[PDB]
């Protein structure tokens, strides 16, 4: 089973 | 005294010495194997009046039961005992008959193709008989021989009779594929390809392995069908599937164009998806085992939320399609919405003209149209939070491991095809094939196009140095290109794609083993420049071989639709972030090859694709495709007992390997996929893997799932196949 | 459970050496002053130094005011209500004295015959008979019930302990022994059918089944042609499959090869056939059904047990003195002990049957550097078990000379000059070449002239409580582990296999065996000399098999193997669990 | 239930008044010749006009070769294995002929006494005796224990 | 649990 740890600030940094 | 019932049906004294000699013969050159141990374990099971054949079964199994990390050579002992057994069954003796006498006898029996006798003269069979080295049979592992006996060797499926041996299989495959070559070169090609495959340098797929030389012409093992948004196209798609699955092909279905439930076909996608599923299972044992498909649709389809939960075992029957897999299609913009924390707008493809086309072919056109149709509120729409949609997808991916990802922009920005003329809009079953398609009006529509690909692989553990790939690429391209002209096409749109584009998918096996012997690993970045060097060699030499072929026999009819034709090459189009994770320079003359491609084109529109091998790679005892092994020893069941296989050269390289669950995470592996993808025409079957115990409270966080997803995006990964989760 | 103690106040009154000397005393009390005490000394020595192992009722009782020593009884039940009631009453009497029961009930007619209701309601009654003296209907009181494979009702009977039915067609708390012969197996091999009859519709068919294989041939095929006779036709593979399937899951459906029990037997099957066994499947004696609990013309079989400890003897010639001691001691007990049912006294005084077996066999194989699974122990087993039988036969023969043969001696194959070395399954020749070491021909003559005190002498029983006393491996079984764990009121009781220190690698523990073949070859070899039978198990480890499932093919194969080597009975099937 | 007939063929061989008359004839067969047929006639009238009602076993049995007519039996069990065994045998014999049973078992000593293992195992054994001649242990054979 | 692998040809060879 999985945890819904979704941190929008953490993500937003990434450059595609 | 102990009596034995002979092969016919009479008795005789037990020959304890003949048995011992065969065992000693089998053990020659092997280490850590006790002939005495096998003798005790099998002798105890004999009885007065035992059938001769059951003695052989008993010794083989006795040897097979001892296969282990401490004594891996029992793999070879057991194998040779089986080969020995198989020889007697097929010929009544150890020594195979002369090639011609065998070919003749088999044609008469209707088991070999009669064209062999027409295409070749007796003197020519005498000469081919001298190419052969039957002792190469001594080089198979036990598991390999089980596969040959299970499903490759021409056999009577009714009476259980085996009619040939592995070297006849290999020479005759070489013969059928080069039959049309001029006498000038015909036989030298035959010899060289036999050598390459009999010594495991080139790995052949199952339909080629069991079929070529037989009266069959069914060799297509994967088909790609696009379905248009009409009942005529839906029925056409459905009929094509039924035809192909009756021949054991795996299917890739694009069905994203079908309009959403509630549009101006009131009932939506799901009832049609159900129909495609029954289409796929229409030739299956009982509706379960056999017949497989992956179905593709865009992430922004209005009905996407219902579709993401389709194999979730936790619903009502009417809104579930459990026995197909799904590939969700994503691009740059879809991800940006996730990053920026914004919303994603869901449309039915039928209400947003030109939007579906751009999604694949033109990212900036998609930009304008998407934002436009978002302002325009006469247009039917649903607004969803980007985090929730990605979460749902990954949640369903995590639990089923069977929701895939396709990055449609990467499939078109870094592609051997002009997305304006022939875009890539889908993949196949395992997610390595990436070819153009066109929807059909009718099963027999001449204007439709179904994509087909013919597969093979290089064994990276059987080549000593990368320059061997020149001779091998010539051999592999030329062999597989000849097959295109040889094989049947049961649907006209499929014949269109194959003759027009002449697409091939040649990949690799033994990559884990290859990394091991160069002292490199998956997880740490230590393999980056070696992968770059290895995969540049592969693509340069395949491109070269197909280029020489275009010079000899003319380019492929639809060549002008490739980026190659415009002088463009994979080294020009690859995701530019690969520069930050490898600095291996290019070793081969790409600029001369560019020009030579400009002038004379390519025989084949694509050449490379990294497929999973599973049955194939057992034959040469190899690690599967590009995957790290789960363990040192691979266990399988069969009617005959526990089949075990030891990763190659365990003895010297046990510490050199990096087994799957030894990887701290996915980053290292995904960097290599990206690096491979720089050169690969099509795509790669790449997995993500997660071990719960590496995480707090044994739960894999969403943050890491989304992170690894974005990583794969960042490095130009086109497709993401299985997610494997370890269990305690 | 051995030392004379107050069970109420928990007081212990004696010690182990008083127990041993006094047992020696009661068993030789009737000997003449001339020899009385020297016998007493020698038997004390033999048992106090663990060379001879004594069973529980003898161990706790002899020297006390009790005379209850019979621990296993065998009752045949005829096809009438009078016999059914008689059988039932006998059981109740015997279980109240803690005896284990072997019941033959194959003669009871099938459901639907001219007793309309069939076997099962009567089987239920025998079960309540067995449990009639148990703590609460569970622990204590045990029985095995025997019937032929071709009984019309066999299919219902095979599923009787299958925990998966309705209450009315289940008898869970007894064990069952299915009886098979050459022909039953041939049908399996040939892929043909098996015909099911009620024993009451096929005159002379049941008799031949045990006594005469060719007579069974003719009668069986005859009644198969004759279709005025009530019958059911079943596929041989399905019936064998069902049996083995129920054997596999309960481990408690046994096999008896009735032809082997009579072709290779100390009894003339014409006069006194062996038609059943006991609880654990090692006893094999003649029986006769009863009219009435007190029927003088009935016969219930009884056997008095003991064992040699193969780990306490230095060389096989010690067995001479030990066999004299063991036969003479156990024969004296026959005259000493009570008989609560007249038909039981008939069998014991008439045939004087004994069952002396072995313990420490695993340990013994270990110190000779041999193993169960590989054939390495074959000639040693042959040599060891020839010594055993030759010297028991010798001791009983000297006893017949001193005190006269057993009243019913004339009914043995021995009386006709025949010996086990003449009758054994002839396939044993292909798996051992140990020659015979003792003068069997002189002994033949000496048996011809002066007969035997006892009609049988040897039987290999499981020992469990017994062999703990001398720290020994159980019977002829390989140990499951190096250390045996048990619970008690006092804590965890642990036991280490003997001489672990020097022999840990010499042992072959049960689950280390690749299969059953090696073990079954030794049982066959032992059976060459054994008067009665052997408690032999089959064992299976799921993980040695694909997908952890034991194939039927292997079950039927190991069954046929045991048949091929003259195995008489097959007891437990043990399946390992992860 | 009553008219003489075939178990196998379902063929019925008689009518009610033959049943009644012959039941009378059988029961009064041993009376002297000056009263016999006078008794037969009067008893016949009594039953056929429903003044005297006769139980199932008489109704179906009397006039036929059988002599089994006992529909209810009472057995007292003593506190001993000999008595328990005899009670068991008796029940078997009687349930075999379709009789219902009253068993007195109040004398069997309680659990824990110098029997030792209690009444319940014995009661179970009475139950299997009662059921030994029925169905798959249900249909037919009934008892009450006191 | 057990598998009903019953092969009549395999068996038929055995000599009792």
């Amino acid at each position: 089973q999985i945890d819904s740890e979704v941190d929008t600030d953490d993500l937003s940094n990434f450059q595609l | 005294n102990l009596l034995v019932t002979k092969r016919d049906g009479s008795t005789e004294r037990i020959n304890l010495d003949k048995i011992h000699r065969v065992l000693d013969w089998a053990a020659e050159g092997l280490h850590n194997v006790s002939i005495s141990q096998v003798e005790l374990r099998s002798h105890i099971q004999f009885y007065d009046g035992i059938k001769t054949s059951d003695i052989h079964e008993t010794i083989i199994k006795a040897a097979a039961d001892l296969i282990s990390r401490d004594a891996p050579d029992y793999q070879y002992l057991a194998a040779r005992l089986a080969i020995f057994h198989l020889r007697k069954k097929a010929y009544g003796q150890f020594e195979p008959p002369a090639l011609y006498d065998h070919v003749v006898k088999m044609v008469e029996m209707g088991k070999y193709d009669n064209h062999l006798l027409e295409d070749y003269t007796e003197e020519e069979f005498k000469q081919m008989d001298t190419f052969i080295d039957h002792d190469r049979d001594m080089t198979f592992s036990y598991a390999a021989v089980k596969q040959l006996e299970g499903k490759y060797l021409v056999q009577n499926r009714v009476t259980g009779e085996i009619y040939e041996s592995a070297q006849f299989l290999y020479i005759l495959v070489a013969a059928c594929l080069f039959s049309n070559y001029p006498r000038e070169t015909r036989l030298q090609y035959v010899k060289r390809f036999y050598d390459a495959v009999s010594t495991f340098k080139i790995s052949l797929p199952t339909p080629i392995m069991s079929g070529v030389r037989t009266p069959t012409r069914q060799f297509s093992s994967c088909v790609l069908i696009e379905c248009g948004d009409s009942l005529d196209s839906i029925n056409a798609t459905s009929s094509a599937i039924v035809k192909y699955v009756s021949q054991r092909a795996g299917i890739g279905i694009n069905a994203g164009r079908i309009r959403a439930l509630g549009s101006p076909f009131h009932t939506g996608c799901i009832p049609f998806y159900k129909h495609f599923q029954t289409a796929v299972k229409s030739c299956s044992q009982g509706g379960v085992r056999g017949g497989a498909a992956t179905l593709f649709y865009p992430m922004w389809h209005l009905e996407v939320e219902s579709l993401l939960v389709l194999k979730n075992n936790r619903g009502v029957e009417g809104n579930r399609v459990r026995h197909m897999d799904y590939g969700v299609q994503i691009n740059k913009l879809m991800y940006t919405r996730l990053l920026k924390g914004e919303d994603i707008t869901l449309f039915s493809p039928s209400d947003v003209p030109g939007l579906y086309d751009a999604f694949f072919a033109d990212q900036e056109e998609f930009e304008r149209l998407y934002t436009k149709y978002e302002k325009d509120d006469s247009i039917r729409k649903q607004r969803v939070k980007a985090v929730e949609l990605f979460s749902l997808m990954m949640q369903e991916r995590a639990s089923t491991g069977r929701i895939y990802i396709q990055n449609v922009d990467h499939c078109n920005t870094h592609s051997p095809f002009d997305p304006a003329i022939a875009p890539v809009r889908q993949s196949n079953l395992s997610l390595e094939i990436a070819l153009p398609t066109k929807p059909l009006n009718d099963v027999n529509d001449e204007n439709g196009e179904i994509a087909l690909c013919t597969l093979s692989a290089f064994n990276l553990g059987a080549i000593n140095n990368l320059d061997e790939l020149e001779e091998l690429a010539i051999l592999a391209v030329r062999a597989l290109d000849a097959l295109l002209d040889y094989q049947d096409y049961p649907i006209p749109a499929a014949k269109r794609g194959a003759m027009g584009r002449r697409t091939l998918g040649i990949g690799v096996i033994n990559f884990a083993y290859y990394l091991a012997k160069h002292g490199k690993r998956y997880s740490d970045g230590s393999a980056n420049n070696l992968t770059h060097k290895t995969f540049e060699a592969i693509q340069y030499y395949l491109l070269k071989a197909s280029n020489e072929l275009a010079k000899e026999q003319g380019a492929c009819p639809w060549f002008n639709e490739t980026t190659y034709a415009k002088g463009i090459l994979p080294i020009d189009t690859y995701k530019k972030d690969l520069d930050t994770i490898a600095n291996e320079p290019l070793h081969y003359d790409w600029e001369a090859l560019r020009e030579s491609i400009k002038t004379h084109g390519l025989r084949n529109s694509t050449l490379s694709a990294l497929m999973p091998s599973e049955t194939s790679s057992q034959i040469s005892n190899a690690t599967n495709g590009i995957e790290p092994p789960r363990g040192y020893v691979s266990i399988k069941a069969s009617k005959d007992g526990i089949l075990r296989q030891v990763v190659p050269d365990y003895e010297h390289l046990h510490d050199a390997y990096e087994l799957l669950w030894e990887m701290p995470g996915n980053d290292g592996y995904l960097q290599l996929v990206g690096i491979m993808q720089k050169f690969i025409d099509q795509s790669i079957s790449a997995n993500t893997n997660y071990d719960p115990s590496r995480f707090p409270s044994g739960k894999v966080p969403m943050q890491q799932l989304l992170k690894d997803l974005l990583t794969a995006y960042k490095f130009g990964v086109k497709t993401l196949y299985y997610q494997n989760t370890r269990d305690g």
